[PDB]
């Protein structure tokens, strides 16, 4: 499981496409929920509670708050899993 | 890695972290996946009834009586991660966890056996050596004249700095360290 | 209406639980905000010295050092003979050691008695 | 030096330079109660247990969740993460207490009446030969016993 | 060998008991995002799964075999 | 050396050998269950008795 | 708790006098309850240091070698006729009953029977039936020839060493041969 | 366990009490009544080294199974008719207990019976 | 969401950790300091084996065994052993014998 | 005897006329040759003692305690070389020398066969101890903990100086053998009763007493490393030795006196164990652990059983070695972190592996896990005093349970957990340490194997 | 080359081998590989020690110890002839609880070898411990730590004085 930084990025694109809110085909790495998405709070904690429950560790909340990005996600997860590649 | 806290949680903030331990902790009583997406719905639904309500002062009682209701609802053995606080594999790997300083007292014949290693580790050492001193100026400059009156640290403004106070967090010991 | 959670000295109220997190006032907002400037100054002098490059040793913290002089010397200087420290002195330590004398010499000497009346069995109670 | 603790505080500016030498606010710190037990100016800080503090946070000594220059509770010792823990529980404190003495009263009460009416099959003694085994099971071998004598059914 | 992620439009919840849940949801108004994520779980080999009945009687048919030809060994031998 | 795959979001691999294995292993379980209850069963031995006539015992009626 | 109260059965025995069927119950289940952690192990190893139970599903298929050693394993602690526990574990029982006893002593320990039977339930459904709720990733590797041959030997115990031991074993209490079939 | 139904719930004093069985005497009823004979004699019980518990009215069907499983092993299976035999020899016993019991039962109800022709 | 400052340090803080962290990566070379035993194909089938059968099993067992001789004789009661049972059969020392009675009604 | 004490006296002229380099080296040789020597005197006829001469005689009781402070001379230079290193020439050679003339007069007072020049020799062990504790200690409290640990000791003595005059004047004469032969019983009388008091409190408070053993803390805090592993090991062990040497004399009294003193002793046991629970500084937790099994042996002397003495004198070896070894590994500790607060060092198990290993068997020792001599020594007291009264079990069995408990939390806090961050100044341990460690342990784990050497005279 | 005398042990009686069955015996053929693998070198190696042994033999004695005048014989303040007594005290207190000893040694290769009937075959033994004990209780116990000839005179002249008043 050497868990990858493509790897990370590919999965959090793959639970955000499996999110019928969010459009398949607008979604990006750079996509903010709050601003180019149509994404409210309630639907970032919902996101945030999906990645954690795709990649088994759990984001604390201060930290969840501001995510806001899904680079963001892939970069915290790899600043905690330690993927330096 | 944790950003630093802010003085209060905001009324947006502690609703969140209401309805994200709501529904974790439906989701230990609701141990089916099916079961547990009715009633998340059931619960964003809940939310969504005074997501908008104007008075202040309702919504404060609102959020009151919903984290008595938690509590009263909360599960006796709530699921937790495997490596998060509380979790079975929380701080098991802590003890291989060893500091960095510990290398610089390794015999000469044991920093033999890594050469190269030690010779990054050498520039490593120089970098911070010299960025301590434009990092505390940084710092100086900065900070407030009352004092630091948050936890968070500035980014480093020009090139050829390194963001202040840098060392511990870019050398913490490896998650897994064996 | 769920039953209410009744805190007890080891079952603390839960801040959610908390009466006060709801009704906040603005002197609360700004009592919090120093609060935090303390330990963002604290964290700030901490850090400092802990990055340190030239810095080798401990840190001390001034903290501790109050902690153990606190729970070590500064004790008998702010102690005076007082009605609850005098009785509560007595009770707790000539008391016990009453009590075990009481215990003692009771079953010593029943057990005296049952010697001296032959009627006690020391069968093989050879290894005193 | 100033920074070791002192005497319990009395005036008001004695109050504001033991919460500075403390590192807390004035309105914050509350010295234990003058009653001659040795506390003095230590603060008395809330009894919650390092086990309450938020994991979350980056707390300057990770394992005992304790940041430097903090005031340290006096019974610090006691209320580690290792040691007692007063964390709020799901249950509330005396229905925890109500129902496990009531269980234990319960099941030993149980037990009594169990042994006032003991459960047995309906069966006669068991009977042995030799009287009961009288010499097997270490009668006087000298000393006649008292016959036993079992007959059939 | 690098790992490839299956594609994310095979995960459906028709033939699911998501369905099931979506479909009291939109009978009381609601609508379930999240159901796809969680389809993978219900489709595939994990689709079936034995019942605790099932599971106990795990080998029981080629045990009865081999006890009906054990005990057909001893009566004939005799 | 990469034996069993990970699979993303698929039933794992699983090798033959897994499956034999445990096959036999279960079928011999049923199998000694089967053949030790044909051969001894431990129901009873000797259905539990009344002694109902009471001359047998004592009958004397005064 | 499994272990701990099969140990309480053990005490009862002895409170019922009837010493060396206790040793034979140490026996047994050490085999099965040896067994029962290594299966439990082995799942907390594929699933990434998971033990949580309501986060494992559908393991009957994807591990067959333990999803067995498991069943058999809970057969035996329950008392299925013919396996280690039948011959420690029924005699117990019966022994408890054919004898003078407290009466709520002997409610408690069939009442406990009946709870034993009850969480293997709980671990069999909720682990190894229904369908997977542990994380995406499928790391899931039983084929590990230390794993499997050291299940296998507890497995064969587990399944023969009852009757293997208590035929060998010299007879050391009077049998309560006759009994009400109930 | 409804023996203890008539013991506890109905009227005690007809119904035997374990530990005082057995109240009448046997020459109570009973005309004749041979002793228990015991085939194993208390030496063989001792050379054997037969438990105290074991050492019964049915030790000798307990002696032959021991010295044949003695004599049979390695084969642990080729006792089963000694087995069957000794355990056939405890059942009667037991019967016998159980009888015993019957016994105590019928002649407390007839000493009831008694007290009740007084009145 | 982030402050400006904020993503701009983190990202630098995430520069700079990678970085360490393929610092800490081994190179190819792992210079080990450079034969006490001169059996280079010791036959792994069985030479390992019988060896190790030998020094664990066979010399204890050997040691055992003298000691077995040192102890028993040196101190009486040493060894004790529950005397043998004995049925209606023959004894060795003596050559006696005895039976059961037999009087035992057969049928049953 | 003066095959030991000749030998002793010239390490004297040797350390003080050795160059400066060679100090250490030759004090450690020539005390490690003369503790081989001390090893003769084990050998112990049954019946009688070893009376070398009209002065000096050894017993199964003195052999033992001989040899222990015959061996810790050495470890004491050991342990001291470090932080005495910037010390001057001359300052470091009288640490030396005050360190032999303690050996010395520990040795003679061992040995002496009569109680007026054993208390002569016993009271003059407290000017070197003195001595070191107030001039080569590192904190303020040292020159207070000195004036308790001398004051507490000399109030003690000073009525057993004029009971001994006394004793002198009517039996005739105080050599041990005399009065063991003639040893007239006692009366119940005022008088009597008051000279059994000034015979055992001397003792009483040299072996800490509850109520008694305020001055024990506050030396073993405050004095160095050498002081501290004679304190523990040896001096308080003079208490023990004279109490069953002293308690000859006062046969009838014992039984009607020893209740105070039992049920002090019995009930402070706990009150320690637990004060060790709630510490917050090692040294302070090692030395009321101390307070604890001194208090053991109290009540194995007061009992007056051969057992509880057999067990008396397993107990004081046992406990010497472990506290000794216990306050090294503290000081070792301190040394890298220059604090004796436990919560400070943490996680040590990682950075200093074998250390770790060191402080579990000392922790190990000190909870009395068999077949350790203590243990030994504990069970034989245990079943003296349950044959003294079968209540005793319940506060033995709880002073048992709370000795585990702080024993295991001090090896938890100090070595476990994850490690202090700020500090940087630990370093591999050095040779000294651990070979100071292991000459601690490996001598009280093989008395085990033979035990009767520590058993006492009445084995 | 223990004294049989000294420490009894009954005749053994060991059923002679009837086997059966004609499925062979594990045990025999294991024990035959024990016997041939270990059994024979070891008893090689003690023939060896066993001669070397022969070549040098020495022998050492028995140290006999006179009787001396007893306590009651010795004259008050007499400490020769104190010393001379209580050093023959001191060993006869050894000598006793030796044969204590012994005596429990009998007790408890009893215990283990009549098996389960130890209760009844045993008896004989627990007597022959029950005499001992009572002797040895009454002349040494409750003397305490400091055990003298004199105390257990003092001990012994108390006992006869109440044997006399029972005497009345």
């Amino acid at each position: 499981p050497p868990l990858t930084l493509e790897a990370i990025k590919d999965r959090v694109l793959y639970v955000l496409k499996l999110y019928d809110k969010i459009d398949p085909e607008k979604l990006s790495v750079n996509s903010h929920f709050m601003k180019d998405l149509g994404l409210d709070s309630l639907d970032q904690v919902e996101i945030i509670m999906a990645m954690e429950d795709e990649f088994g560790f759990e984001i604390p909340d201060i930290d969840a708050e501001k995510l806001m990005c899904p680079q963001e996600i892939v970069d915290y997860i790899a600043d905690k899993k330690d993927v330096y590649e | 890695a944790f950003s630093a806290p802010a003085a209060y949680l905001t009324h947006q903030q502690k609703v969140l972290r209401l309805y994200k331990r709501a529904l974790r902790h439906l989701e230990s009583w609701c141990v089916h996946r099916d079961k547990y997406r009715y009633f998340a719905c059931l619960m964003r639904a809940r939310f969504d009834e005074h997501k908008n309500e104007k008075d202040m002062v309702k919504a404060t009682q609102l959020l009151r009586q919903a984290e008595e209701e938690f509590w009263y609802g909360q599960h006796p053995q709530p699921y937790i991660f495997p490596e998060s606080p509380g979790g079975t594999s929380y701080e098991r790997y802590e003890c291989y966890k060893v500091p960095e300083w510990c290398l610089d007292d390794w015999h000469p014949s044991e920093k033999a056996m890594y050469p190269d290693y030690f010779a990054k580790r050498e520039q490593w050492k120089r970098l911070r050596r010299e960025s301590w001193e434009r990092e505390v100026k940084q710092l100086q400059e900065e900070t407030p004249p009352g004092g630091p009156r948050t936890e968070a640290l500035p980014p480093a403004r020009k090139e050829g700095d390194l963001p202040p106070l840098w060392w511990h967090i870019v050398t913490r010991p490896r998650e897994r360290p064996m | 209406s769920f039953p209410k959670y009744k805190p007890s000295r080891l079952a603390t109220l839960p801040a959610t639980l908390d009466p006060a997190e709801y009704d906040i006032s603005p002197e609360t907002r700004k009592a919090q905000a120093e609060r935090l400037a303390i330990r963002s100054r604290l964290k700030r002098e901490y850090l400092l010295q802990y990055n340190d490059p030239n810095r080798l040793g401990v840190i001390e913290d001034p903290a501790l050092i109050r902690w153990t002089y606190a729970r070590s010397a500064n004790i008998y200087p702010n102690f005076r003979p007082t009605p609850k420290t005098s009785l509560l002195g007595a009770l707790f330590g000539i008391g016990p050691l009453f009590f075990w004398y009481y215990v003692f010499k009771t079953d010593r000497d029943k057990k005296e008695k049952l010697i001296q009346e032959g009627k006690l069995d020391q069968t093989f109670n050879i290894s005193y | 030096k100033d920074m070791f603790p002192g005497p319990y505080p009395k005036t008001p500016e004695e109050r504001a330079a033991a919460a500075k030498k403390y590192n807390m606010r004035v309105e914050d710190y509350e010295p234990y109660p003058d009653d001659g037990m040795g506390y003095g100016d230590y603060p008395k800080l809330p009894d919650r247990s390092q086990q309450e503090r938020d994991p979350w946070y980056d707390w300057d000594h990770p394992d005992l969740r304790l940041n430097w220059g903090e005031p340290i509770h006096w019974d610090l010792d006691m209320y580690i993460r290792n040691r007692v823990d007063t964390s709020p529980t799901p249950v509330s404190w005396n229905t925890m207490c109500k129902h496990l003495f009531g269980f234990v009263a319960f099941m030993l009460f149980m037990f009594w009446v169990g042994e006032i009416y003991p459960s047995y099959q309906p069966v006669g003694p068991k009977q042995y030969p030799y009287n009961d085994l009288y010499l097997e099971r270490g009668g006087d071998p000298t000393k006649e016993p008292e016959p036993v004598v079992h007959y059939e059914i | 060998s690098k790992m490839e992620l299956p594609d994310y439009k095979q995960w459906k919840i028709e033939g699911t008991p998501l369905e099931t849940v979506q479909e009291k949801l939109a009978a009381r108004g609601l609508r379930d995002p999240w159901g796809r994520n969680e389809a993978w779980r219900y489709s595939g080999g994990f689709a079936n799964n034995v019942s605790f009945v099932g599971a106990l009687l795990k080998g029981f048919k080629w045990g009865f075999a081999a006890f009906v030809v054990a005990v057909g060994a001893e009566y004939y031998l005799e | 050396g990469v034996h069993i795959e990970p699979r993303y979001r698929q039933f794992p691999q699983l090798t033959r050998s897994q499956l034999i294995q445990a096959e036999f292993f279960s079928a011999t379980m049923w199998f000694w269950i089967l053949w030790r209850f044909w051969h001894d069963s431990d129901a009873v031995l000797g259905h539990f008795p009344y002694p109902d006539p009471s001359q047998w015992t004592d009958e004397e009626l005064g | 708790f499994s272990t701990s109260s099969q140990l309480g059965l053990m005490m009862v025995t002895i409170g019922i006098n009837q010493p060396h069927l206790a040793f034979l119950h140490i026996c047994m289940h050490a085999f099965f309850k040896a067994m029962l952690f290594m299966c439990s192990g082995s799942i907390i190893h594929s699933l990434n240091d998971e033990q949580d139970i309501r986060k494992m599903g559908g393991l009957y298929k994807a591990m067959p070698f333990t999803t067995t050693a498991l069943i058999i394993g809970s057969l035996a602690l329950t008392g299925m006729p013919y396996l280690t526990g039948f011959y420690s574990k029924d005699l117990i029982i019966e022994a408890v009953n054919m004898s003078y006893t407290n009466a709520w002593a002997l409610l408690m320990t069939l009442i406990a029977t009946s709870l034993t039977a009850a969480y293997s339930t709980r671990i069999i459904f909720f682990a190894f039936l229904g369908k997977p709720r542990f994380p995406p990733l499928v790391l899931i590797n039983e084929n590990n020839p230390l794993l499997i041959n050291s299940i296998k030997r507890l497995l064969i115990g587990s399944i023969f060493a009852g009757f293997i031991i208590s035929n060998n074993i010299p007879p050391m209490t009077v049998p309560n041969t006759t009994m009400p079939l109930y | 366990g409804a023996h203890l139904a008539r013991r506890y719930l109905g009227d005690a004093s007809k119904e035997p009490d374990p530990l005082r069985m057995p109240t009448f005497p046997p020459d109570y009823g009973f005309p004749e009544r041979k002793e228990r004979e015991m085939v194993a004699t208390q030496q063989e019980m001792n050379d054997a080294q037969l438990m105290l518990q074991q050492r019964d009215y049915c030790a000798h069907y307990l002696i032959q199974l021991l010295k044949c499983k003695r004599d049979s092993f390695p084969n642990f299976l080729a006792c089963k008719h000694e087995q069957h035999d000794w355990d056939y020899c405890e059942h009667l016993d037991y019967v016998k207990r159980m009888k015993e019991f019957e016994r105590e039962r019928r002649l407390l109800q007839r000493k009831k019976r008694r007290e009740q022709r007084e009145a | 969401g982030y402050t400006p400052d904020e993503k701009l340090r983190l990202q630098q803080l995430r520069e700079l950790r990678r970085r360490w962290l393929k610092d800490q990566e081994l190179s190819p070379r792992e210079p080990v300091l450079p034969l006490q035993d001169g059996a280079p194909w010791v036959i792994y089938k069985t030479y390992r084996h019988s060896i190790f059968a030998v020094t664990h099993v066979l010399i204890p067992v050997w040691i055992i065994h003298y000691y077995l001789k040192y102890h028993v004789t040196a101190k009486p009661y040493t060894v004790v052993e529950r005397k043998p049972r004995i049925f209606p059969g023959d004894t060795i020392l003596e050559t006696g014998e005895v039976i059961p009675l037999m009087k035992e009604f057969p049928d049953q | 005897m003066l095959k030991i004490i000749i030998p002793t006296t010239m390490l004297l002229p040797m350390t003080w006329m050795s160059k400066h380099n060679m100090i250490w080296i030759n004090a450690t040789v020539h005390s490690l040759l003369i503790s081989l020597i001390s090893l003769s005197l084990l050998n112990q006829l049954g019946e009688n003692s070893l009376n070398f001469s009209l002065t000096f005689f050894s017993d199964s009781l003195s052999a033992p305690l001989l040899v222990l402070t015959t061996w810790l001379l050495p470890l004491m230079l050991m342990a001291s070389q470090s932080h005495l290193s910037k010390e001057t020439t001359t300052r470091k050679k009288l640490y030396i020398t005050m360190l032999i003339l303690l050996q010395l007069f520990l040795i003679m007072t061992f040995t002496a066969t009569e109680l007026i020049l054993f208390y002569i020799l016993f009271e003059a062990t407290l000017v070197p101890t003195l001595i070191i504790i107030t001039r080569w200690g590192n904190q303020t409290e040292r020159l207070n903990a000195g004036l308790y640990f001398l004051f507490y000791t000399l109030a003690g003595s000073l009525p057993l100086l004029v009971a001994l005059v006394y004793i002198q004047n009517t039996t005739g004469s105080l050599n041990f053998l005399i009065i063991h032969y003639w040893s007239h019983p006692l009366s119940n009388s005022w008088s009597n009763i008051f000279m059994w008091l000034a015979c055992i409190m001397a003792f009483m408070v040299k072996m800490p007493l509850y109520g008694l053993h305020l001055w024990l803390p506050k030396a073993h805090v405050e004095a160095p490393i050498a002081g501290s592993m004679v304190l523990a090991a040896v001096l308080l062990k003079l208490g023990g030795y004279g109490m069953m040497r002293i308690t000859t004399i006062l046969n009838p009294l014992t039984n009607y006196m020893a209740y105070p003193f039992l049920m002090l002793s019995m009930w402070g046991m706990i009150m320690t164990s637990s004060i060790c629970l709630r510490q917050t500084d090692l040294k302070s937790l090692i030395a009321y652990s101390s307070v604890s099994h001194m208090a053991l042996v109290i009540v194995a002397i007061m009992i007056q059983t051969p057992w509880s003495f057999m067990g008396a004198t397993a107990l004081m070896i046992a406990h010497g070695l472990t506290s000794s070894m216990l306050f090294c590994l503290a000081n070792t500790n301190y040394e890298r972190v220059h604090s004796r607060t436990m919560i400070l060092a943490r996680g040590l198990q990682t950075l200093l592996p074998l250390m770790a290993t060191w402080w579990l068997m000392a922790s190990l020792t000190n909870l009395a896990l068999p077949p350790s001599i203590n243990l030994i020594g504990e069970l034989f007291i245990i079943t003296a005093s349950f044959s003294w009264s079968n209540i005793t079990i319940i506060l033995m069995g709880m002073n048992m349970m709370i000795t585990a408990l702080y024993s295991l939390y001090m090896l938890i806090t100090t070595q476990r957990g994850k490690y202090t961050h700020h500090i940087n100044n630990i370093k591999a341990s050095f040779t000294r340490e651990n070979a100071l460690m292991a000459l601690h342990i490996l001598p009280l784990l093989l008395l085990t194997l033979n035990p009767k050497m520590i058993l006492g005279p009445l084995y | 080359s223990w004294d049989k005398d000294v420490y009894p042990e009954p005749p053994r009686r060991t059923p002679a081998p009837a086997p059966q069955t004609s499925l062979p015996n594990p045990v025999t053929y294991l024990t035959k590989i024990f016997d041939l693998l270990v059994d024979r070198p070891v008893t090689l190696a003690r023939e060896f020690i066993e001669q070397q042994h022969a070549k040098n033999r020495y022998y050492y004695y028995h140290r006999e110890f006179r009787r001396v005048p007893d306590i009651t014989e010795c004259e008050e303040k007499d400490i020769l002839c104190m010393f001379e007594a209580e050093m023959q005290w001191r060993r006869d207190y050894k000598v006793d609880q030796e044969i204590v000893n012994i005596i429990q040694e009998r007790l408890k290769a009893c215990q283990q070898r009549e098996g389960e009937s130890y209760r009844q075959n045993c008896a004989k033994e627990l007597e022959q411990f029950t005499q001992v004990s009572k002797a040895f209780q009454d002349r040494y116990s409750d003397l305490g730590a400091h055990y003298s000839a004199r105390k257990c005179l003092a001990k012994q002249k108390q006992r006869m004085l109440a044997e006399r008043k029972a005497a009345k």
